[PDB]
C-alpha cells in the first residue's frame, strides 16, 4: 500500500508498453490515497503527468471514452486528446454507458455533434439527455458543479478499479 | 439623383454637352 | 432610393449541443431562445413601426443549412424554421457570425449602398441588428476548443476586401448570453441594470456598436428583450474619437449610433473618406466599417447660412452626449474631422460639428460640406454681394477651395448650389474620385455580387437530403436510417406492413379495393388523412371553403371567438 512504489511500478509497466498493468497499478495508487476513491485523490499523487500517462494507457487499449473521461481530470482539460479519441470507432469499452461520468458540457456537446454526424441517433439522444441534467448546467454555482464532478470522479474511478482489479 | 429626378438629371447632363457626366448619373439611375 | 423603413432583425440562434442545458424552468436553453425570439416579436409588434420588419434566422450549422430564413422568406416560414430548430452541432460562433454578416452584406454591392470611393452616406443605410442568443460555453471545432472569437477569412466575398471588417456601418451585434442555472437562484429579482457578459462574443458586440446581455433569470430575460426592442433604430454607428488635448475616459472613444430619420431617408453631404482620391490608383484603399470621426473640444461657433442643405443626425445617448450636455454650452459646437481626408493634412479639414440642442436634451451632428469654414462665407457672399454672378476674385477663391475639396463631394455640392439657384456655378462633369480601372472593378463586383446573391437566395430552402447511412467499416455499403418523407403507403406498398399487422391490414386493403364501388379509392386511411399537421388540424376557416356555402337567412383564445 505504498502509493509511491505503486506509481513506480506503474511507470515501469508504462515504459515497457504494457498498459493494462500500468493502469492497474495507477488505479491501485489512487485507491490507496483515497480509500478506494471515496475521497478525492490528492493532486500530488494523480498529477497531470500521471493522468496523462493513464490517458495514453487508455488510448493504447482502445478505451476511448475512458480517455475522454480521464481528460477531464487535468487542471486544464485536454479537449484535443478527448476529441481525437471520441472520433475513434474501434472502442473497446462500453462507450455510451460511460457518458454518465462526463460532467464537462463541452465533451458532451462534441459527443452529440459526433453522433449526429454519424446518424447514431440513440447515442445522440443519450448525450442530449446527459446535457439536459440540471446538475450539469454550466452556469450552476461552482460548489454544485464541483460536487457533480467529484461524485462522477469517484464513480468512474471505482468502475475502473472494478474493471482493472 | 432622386427617383423622380434620375431621368431629369441625366437628361440635363446629356443636354449640357458633357460626354462624361451622363455616365455618372447612369449608375444612380 | 433606399428603404430604411424596413429594418432587418437577423437572429443568430446558437444551435450547438450545449444549448440543450436545462434551466430551472424545465426547458432547454434552445427552448428559452425560441421563446425569447417569440417574446421579442410580441414586444416589437406593440410598436406600429414594426410592420415591414424583416426577420431572419441563421444558426450554427454549415453554410448550406445555416440560413433558415434569409431574404425573400415570409413570416410563416420564419416561424416554422424557428419552431423546429435542434441543438445538435458544435459552437462554431465565428463561422456562423461570418455567414450572418455575409448574408447581411449579400446585396450591398448590387445596389451600391456602400458607395465605395464616393464618400460614406449615412442615408445610404439598410439598418440591421444581429441578436445572437447563446450560452457562455466555450467555442468548439472538430480539432478542439477555441478560447477566443476569430471570424474566418477563407472564401472571401467578392469585394469583401473593400471594407476591412465583415460587419458594416448600419449593422449592430447584440448577444443574449443565457446563464440560467439549473437550480432556482436564491437571488432576489433586483431591478438593477443587465450585466455585460464576459464571453468571447462581448468584444465583437462592443466593436460593432452593440452590447452583450448576461441573463440568468426570466425577469432578466424580459429586461434584456425590452432593452433590445428599444434598440431597434435606423442609424449608422460612428467611431467618435477625441483629437487634441482635454478642454483615457469613456467619452474619449465611443462607438455611438447617429439616428437617421426617413421622410426614404433624405440627405446631401457624405462623411469624408479616410483617403485622398486619385485617378491613377489601380485599387481603392480599404475602408473601416465605422469611420474614425475626430472631434476637437474647442467650442467653436456653429455657422449656418439660410438656404443651405444641411444634414442633421441625432446622436443616441452615450457618455459623449452626457459630457456635452453636462458642460451646458448649446450655443457652441465642437468641430469634427476625418483623418487623412485632405490632400496633405493628417487631421484634415472639418466637415461638421457636434451641437447640443436648445433644450440640452440631445446632441445632433451637423454634416456640412468639406472644409465648411472656408466655403460657407464664400457661398454666402455669392448670393449676398452679386446675386449668383461670380466675380474674378470669388471664382479664384472658389477654385482654390476646390483644390482642397475631394472630388466625391462634387455631386452633392453641385446639387446644393443648383437648388440654391446658381446651376451654372461649376463645370458639369463626372466626379474624378475613381479611376477607370476602379469603376470597371466595381461593376465587375456588382455582377459577381448579383450572381452570388442569386445563388445564396435560392440555396436557403435546404433542398437536400441528410446522409441517412451508417458507414460500415471493414474491420461503400451503409445501413440506412428512417426519414421524414417516407410516409408509409401501406396500401400501395406491401413492404411497409408489419408482420403483426399483416392479416387485418390485408383485409383492409382488400375492402378498400373491392368495396370502392360508388365509393373512394384513396391510399391508406388513418395515415394520409387524420395525420394532418397540428397547425392545419382545426383550420375551420379554410375547411369551410371546401364545403358548399349555406343559404342566407335574413384566457386569450379558445380556438374561436
Amino acid at each position: 500500500n505504498n502509493h509511491s512504489w505503486l506509481i513506480i511500478q506503474a511507470d515501469i509497466y508504462f515504459a515497457t508498453n504494457q498498459y493494462s498493468a500500468a493502469l492497474h497499478y495507477y488505479l491501485q495508487a489512487g485507491a490507496v490515497c483515497s480509500d478506494f476513491f471515496n475521497k478525492a485523490v490528492p493532486p500530488d499523487v494523480y498529477t497531470d503527468q500521471v493522468i496523462k500517462r493513464m490517458i495514453k494507457c487508455c488510448s493504447l487499449l482502445n478505451c476511448h471514452t475512458q480517455v475522454a473521461i480521464l481528460c477531464q481530470f487535468l487542471r486544464e482539460i485536454d479537449y484535443k486528446t478527448a476529441f481525437k479519441s471520441l472520433q475513434e470507432q474501434n472502442s473497446h469499452d462500453a462507450m455510451d454507458s460511460y457518458y454518465d461520468y462526463i460532467w464537462d458540457v463541452t465533451i458532451l456537446e462534441y459527443l452529440t455533434y459526433l453522433h449526429h454526424k454519424r446518424g447514431e441517433t440513440d447515442k445522440r439522444q443519450i448525450a442530449i439527455k446527459a446535457i439536459g441534467q440540471t446538475e450539469l448546467n454550466a452556469s450552476n454555482p461552482e460548489e454544485v458543479l464541483q460536487l457533480a464532478a467529484q461524485r462522477r470522479k469517484k464513480k468512474f474511478l471505482q468502475a475502473m478499479a472494478k474493471l482493472y482489479f | 439623383v432622386l427617383p423622380t429626378v434620375l431621368l431629369d438629371e441625366i437628361e440635363a447632363a446629356e443636354l449640357e454637352g458633357n460626354d462624361d457626366r451622363i455616365e455618372g448619373v447612369l449608375c444612380g439611375a | 432610393y433606399f428603404q430604411s423603413n424596413m429594418p432587418i432583425l437577423l437572429f443568430l440562434i446558437d444551435t450547438s449541443a450545449s444549448m440543450n442545458q436545462r434551466s430551472h424552468l424545465g426547458t432547454t436553453y434552445l427552448d428559452t431562445a425560441k421563446g425569447a425570439v417569440e417574446t421579442f416579436m410580441k414586444l416589437r409588434a406593440r410598436d406600429p413601426a414594426s410592420r415591414g420588419d424583416r426577420y431572419m434566422l441563421v444558426t450554427f450549422e454549415e453554410p448550406p443549412y445555416a440560413i433558415k430564413a434569409g431574404w425573400k422568406e415570409n413570416h410563416a416560414t420564419f416561424m416554422n424554421e424557428l419552431k423546429n430548430l435542434q441543438a445538435e452541432g458544435l459552437t462554431t460562433l465565428g463561422q456562423s457570425l461570418r455567414t450572418a454578416f455575409d448574408l447581411l452584406n449579400l446585396n450591398r454591392l448590387v445596389t451600391g449602398i456602400d458607395n465605395y470611393g464616393q464618400g460614406r452616406n449615412p442615408f445610404f443605410l439598410e439598418p440591421a441588428i444581429i441578436i445572437t442568443i447563446t450560452d457562455g460555453s466555450k467555442l468548439t471545432t472538430t480539432s478542439g476548443v477555441q478560447d477566443e472569437l476569430h471570424l474566418p477569412l477563407n472564401s472571401p466575398l467578392p469585394g469583401s476586401e473593400l471594407t476591412k471588417e465583415p460587419f458594416r456601418w448600419d449593422q449592430r451585434l447584440f448577444a443574449l448570453v443565457l446563464r440560467l442555472p439549473g437550480t432556482m437562484s436564491v437571488e432576489s429579482e433586483q431591478l438593477t441594470g443587465v450585466p455585460l457578459d464576459d464571453s468571447a462574443i462581448t468584444p465583437m458586440c462592443e466593436v460593432t456598436g452593440g452590447r452583450s446581455y448576461s441573463v440568468c433569470s426570466p425577469r432578466m430575460l424580459n429586461q434584456c428583450l425590452e432593452s433590445l426592442v428599444q434598440k431597434v433604430q435606423s442609424g449608422v454607428v460612428i467611431n467618435f474619437e477625441k483629437a487634441g488635448p482635454d478642454p483615457s475616459q469613456p467619452w474619449h472613444s465611443c462607438h455611438k449610433l447617429i439616428y437617421v430619420r426617413p421622410n426614404v431617408p433624405i440627405g446631401h453631404w457624405p462623411v469624408p473618406e479616410s483617403f485622398w482620391p486619385d485617378q491613377n490608383s489601380p485599387t481603392l484603399p480599404p475602408r473601416t466599417s465605422h469611420p474614425v470621426v475626430k472631434f476637437s473640444c474647442t467650442d467653436c461657433e456653429p455657422m449656418v447660412i439660410d438656404k443651405l442643405p444641411f444634414d442633421k443626425y441625432e446622436l443616441e445617448p452615450s457618455p459623449l452626449t452626457q459630457f456635452i450636455l453636462e458642460r451646458k454650452s448649446p450655443q457652441t459646437c465642437w468641430q469634427v474631422y476625418v483623418s487623412n481626408s485632405a490632400k496633405y493634412s493628417e487631421l484634415g479639414h472639418p466637415f461638421g460639428y457636434l451641437k447640443a440642442s436648445t433644450a440640452l436634451n440631445c446632441v445632433n451632428l451637423f454634416v456640412m460640406p468639406y472644409n465648411y469654414p472656408v466655403l460657407l462665407p464664400l457661398l454666402d457672399d455669392l448670393f449676398k454681394v452679386h446675386k449668383a454672378k461670380p466675380t474674378l476674385k470669388w471664382r479664384q477663391s472658389f477654385e482654390s477651395y476646390l483644390k482642397t475639396m475631394p472630388p466625391y463631394y462634387l455631386g452633392p455640392l453641385k446639387k446644393a448650389v443648383r437648388m440654391m439657384g446658381a446651376p451654372n456655378l461649376i463645370a458639369d462633369s463626372m466626379e474624378y474620385g475613381l479611376s477607370y480601372s476602379v469603376i470597371s472593378y466595381l461593376k465587375k463586383l456588382s455582377q459577381q455580387a448579383k450572381i452570388e446573391s442569386d445563388r445564396v437566395i435560392g440555396s436557403v430552402g435546404k433542398k437536400v437530403v441528410q446522409e441517412t447511412g451508417i458507414k460500415v467499416r471493414s474491420r461503400g455499403f451503409q445501413v440506412a436510417l428512417l426519414n421524414k418523407d417516407l410516409k408509409p403507403q401501406t396500401f400501395r406498398n406491401a413492404y411497409d406492413i408489419p408482420r403483426r399487422n399483416l392479416l387485418d391490414h390485408l383485409t383492409r386493403m382488400r375492402s378498400n379495393l373491392l368495396k370502392s364501388t360508388r365509393r373512394f379509392l384513396k391510399g391508406q386511411d388513418e395515415d394520409q388523412v387524420h395525420s394532418v399537421p397540428i397547425a392545419q388540424m382545426g383550420n375551420y376557416q379554410e375547411y369551410l371553403k371546401q364545403v358548399p356555402s349555406p343559404l342566407r337567412e335574413l384566457m386569450m383564445i379558445d380556438e374561436a371567438d
